[PDB]
C-alpha cells in the first residue's frame, strides 16, 4: 500500500480473533497496545514517550496481521493515546518511508 | 530504554 | 530516498543555518525540535502521548529543509528528546509509507 500523510496512518490490525485500528508510527521502536488481555506470561517493562516513562506489560512472539500482512513479535500492552505499530512489527511486514 | 514518539 | 526501518529514520534538516538531525515520524501530528532560539512570535501549546503532556512553544510559517527538499510550516520547540518531523511538514516533501 502507498499511504500518504494528510491524515494519520490508521489501518485495521487483526490480533487473534480481535480487530483494532492501529497507527503506523515509524517514530516508535516498539508496538504498544491499549490495555488488553493476551494469552501468555508477561514481564513488566518501562518505555518512554515525549511525556516521560510508562510501565508496560510485555508479550514476546505474538502474531499480528497488519492489514493482511503477518508479523510475529513483542507487543507491549499499556496506557497509550492509541495503538501504535512500531518498527518491531513494521520491518517484519517490509514498510518503507519513501520521498 | 525503548522510546516511542505526538497528539 | 526510500528510508529503511531497521534503524530509526534519522535524517538531516536545515533550520536558520542549523544543520540538524531528525526522526521522520509518521506517528507525529506536529514537528517538535528541542531547544532553539527562533526569531519571532509564538503561543504556548500542549502536546503529549506515551508519558503525558509537556508544554511547547509554537512558531508559524518557519522555513525548513528536509534533506534537500524545502518546506515551511508550524514547528514546536520544547523539551523533546529527539527532534521529530511530524506529518505537517512530512506531507510537504511527498512522504509515503509503502508495503
Amino acid at each position: 500500500p502507498q499511504i500518504t500523510l494528510w491524515q494519520r496512518p490508521l489501518v485495521t490490525i487483526r490480533i487473534g480473533g480481535q480487530l483494532k485500528e492501529a497507527l503506523l508510527d515509524t517514530g516508535a521502536d516498539d508496538t504498544v497496545l491499549e490495555e488488553m488481555n493476551l494469552p501468555g506470561k508477561w514481564k513488566p517493562k518501562m518505555i518512554g514517550g515525549i511525556g516521560g516513562f510508562i510501565k508496560v506489560r510485555q508479550y514476546d512472539q505474538i502474531p499480528v496481521e497488519i492489514a493482511g500482512h503477518k508479523a510475529i513479535g513483542t507487543v507491549l500492552v499499556g496506557p497509550t493515546p492509541v495503538n501504535i505499530i512500531g518498527r518491531n512489527l513494521l520491518t517484519q511486514i517490509g514498510a518503507t518511508l519513501n520521498f | 530504554v525503548s522510546q516511542n514518539x505526538i497528539v
